[PDB]
């Protein structure tokens, strides 16, 4: 690369209706050249803006593009759910490092705070058959996206031995959900009585535990 | 109606070679320039290289220079990277793309207008394995009102990616599939849940069905409610 | 109602293909489409638009198999709405009056005291056949100087001056459109 694309901030959370500004500063000026995508996660990314600020075909006129000087900003007027994403900006005006693009913009929806529902599932025989154990944990539609998710074996706290992964923001309702997993060899699951997951979120009054008894 | 169909992505030794393939179609290739862009797992995007495959002419981001090469067969419309000597930070999904226009002519382009949807190159020296597919039951809490959670988890595969479905994509309200998670054997685990009626439990089939193509796995699992 | 559209620009990068892009409209009314018809002087036949694609939004693109044969075109949108429908003015295209190309390549520039200032002609444009003759443009300047020196330099690819430097060449064919300059190549 020759010209670099700066890009502030990396990250913001809004109400759906507020306006929003993502900011990009070129390295040095390239004139027109400049276009805006989205990218929602597991999908390749879509073209918003080209050419500073021309609207791209069937994209919704609450997004919209300008320039000063060598600062570019997307702009995204009023926030809808389904905005939920990460945007990217990218010259296109160097002779030999054209097409190079920001280190993006993570975006999130605030929301009103939803408490997870909790659901807990013992491993499987077939599973056991094999010879280990995995005991899933899951939270179900909550915002915000923090909360602590402890694993308990009888009253042990268990750590690095459970994965938590996390899904990406609901655009229809701005929730989100997480499975934690814990795993044990088939020896260790049996040598214990209860599990539990202990989940403690903003939206609970006080913590809350899923557990079970081998065997019931 | 424009399409762009990439393949060739798969598992291959660090050192070792892959060709990716982009096969375009309802625009004019030949004035057109064809790109490659790369996304590492959680990362941003970073553009490749591209071609104006009428007339030959190509550019390279620096960290891939010496070692990929792009190229394109006018008469099939399809754009080729081919990728020598690869390193494990090559490990990506990698679009390829369409401007109007020719390298060294990109004033008239709306930006890169049309994408593939990628596939993904693993570079690596750890071995293929299929995932085993076991049910999480539903019972009381999976029961939350009267509507209850189930789900399968898909353990202990390598590498990427796994499609997961549920009554061959029938049912697709509620359902929440999770991003993998690479577990301290190397291996990847996911899970995948869907939500529905406690009421509908006695009297409605539930099967995810699991298909993982680099090992040759295809599974569909019938989750019961458990005794 | 719209809405009345206007052609405003075309490029051709080599003469070979070429594009037309408009602006629209006023669509609500409901919303809009947008098409783009033309002919030839002296035909009344009107054909639309053979590829509404490959352009960008707004587009119309001319492939090789245009270019060809039919030279000039005449032009015209039509965003056609509902509670309204509406036509652009009429406009005349000559591929040739819309060339442009990429800059002039590998710019070199030696020190022989005096100056050697070397480049070639821009890839996209043949000359054999060479049915462009092609003028280029030079510029000079110290590193943190004021002003801009220019030489017009008519038709081969190369030149000489006489005086810590910045150097940039374009070319255009007329009767069409000046290239952006060459990236600047610097010299003690
Ligand atoms: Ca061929």
């Amino acid at each position: 690369s020759d010209i670099q694309m700066t890009q502030s901030p990396s990250s913001l959370s809004a109400s759906v209706g507020d306006r929003v500004t993502i900011t990009c500063r070129a390295s040095q000026s390239v004139s027109s050249a400049v276009a805006w995508y989205q990218q929602k996660p597991g999908k390749a990314p879509k073209l918003l803006i080209y050419s500073a600020s021309s609207l791209y075909s069937g994209v919704p006129s609450r997004f919209s593009g300008s320039r000063s000087g060598t600062d570019f900003t997307l702009t995204i007027s009023s926030l809808q759910p389904e905005d939920f994403a990460t945007y990217y900006c990218q010259q296109y005006y160097s002779y030999y490092y054209p097409f190079t693009f920001g280190q993006g913009t993570k975006v999130e929806i605030k929301r009103t705070v939803a408490a997870p529902s909790v659901f807990i599932f013992p491993p499987s025989d077939e599973q056991l058959k094999s010879g280990t154990a995995s005991v899933v944990c899951l939270l179900n539609n909550f915002y915000p996206r923090e909360a602590k998710v402890q694993w308990k074996v009888d009253n042990a706290l268990q750590s690095g031995n459970s994965q938590e992964s996390v899904t990406e923001q609901d655009s229809k309702d701005s929730t989100y959900s997480l499975s934690s997993t814990l795993t044990l060899s088939k020896a260790d699951y049996e040598k214990h009585k209860v599990y539990a997951c202990e989940v403690t979120h903003q939206g609970l009054s006080s913590p809350v535990t899923k557990s079970f008894n081998r065997g019931e | 109606e424009v399409q762009l169909v990439e393949s060739g992505g798969g598992l291959v030794q660090p050192g070792g070679s892959l060709r990716l393939s982009c096969a375009a179609s309802g625009f004019n290739f030949s004035s057109s320039s064809m790109h490659w862009v790369r996304q590492a797992p959680g990362q941003g995007l970073e553009w490749v290289a591209y071609i104006s495959p009428y007339y030959g002419s190509t550019s390279y981001a620096d960290s891939v220079k010496g070692r990929f090469t792009i190229s394109a067969d006018t008469s099939k419309n399809t754009a080729y990277l081919q990728m020598n000597s690869l390193r494990a930070e090559d490990t990506a999904v990698y679009y390829c793309a369409r401007s109007y226009g020719y390298v060294y002519w990109n004033a008239y382009s709306s930006g890169m207008d049309y994408w593939g949807q990628g596939t993904l190159v693993t570079v690596s020296s750890a071995s293929t394995k299929g995932p085993s597919v076991f049910p999480l039951a539903p019972s009381s809490k999976s029961t939350s009102g009267g509507t209850a959670a189930l789900g399968c988890l898909v353990k202990d595969y390598f590498p990427e990616p796994v499609t997961v479905s549920w009554n061959s994509g029938a049912l697709t309200s509620g359902v929440h599939t999770f991003p993998a998670v690479l577990q301290s054997s190397g291996l990847y685990s996911l899970s995948s849940v869907v939500t529905v009626p406690s009421s509908s439990l006695g009297t409605q089939t539930y099967i995810c069905n699991v298909n993982h193509k680099p090992s040759n796995t295809k599974v569909d699992k019938k989750v019961e409610p458990k005794s | 109602p719209p809405g009345k559209p206007e052609i405003f620009k075309c490029r051709s990068p080599n003469k070979e293909t070429f594009t037309c892009w408009w602006r629209p409209g006023t669509d609500g009314g409901l919303p809009t489409n947008y098409s783009l018809t033309y002919h030839r002087e002296g035909e009344t036949l009107m054909h639309e638009c053979p590829d509404y694609i490959t352009g960008g939004p707004n587009s119309c693109h001319f492939g090789k198999q245009y270019t060809s044969m039919w030279r000039t075109y005449i032009m015209m949108v039509n965003a056609t709405n509902q509670m309204g429908s509406s036509f652009s003015d009429e406009l005349y295209v000559d591929v040739t009056y819309i060339v442009q190309p990429d800059p002039p390549l590998e710019l070199a520039v030696e020190v022989k005291p005096y100056l050697w200032i070397k480049w070639s002609p821009p890839t996209l444009i043949d000359l054999k056949t060479g049915w462009f003759t092609l003028l280029y443009e030079i510029r000079l300047k110290p590193e943190k100087a004021a002003e801009w020196e220019i030489h017009f330099a008519g038709q081969q690819t190369e030149f000489k001056i006489l005086s810590k430097y910045l150097v940039q060449v374009r070319c255009k064919p007329d009767h069409g459109y000046w290239s952006a300059w060459s990236p600047a190549t610097f010299i003690q």
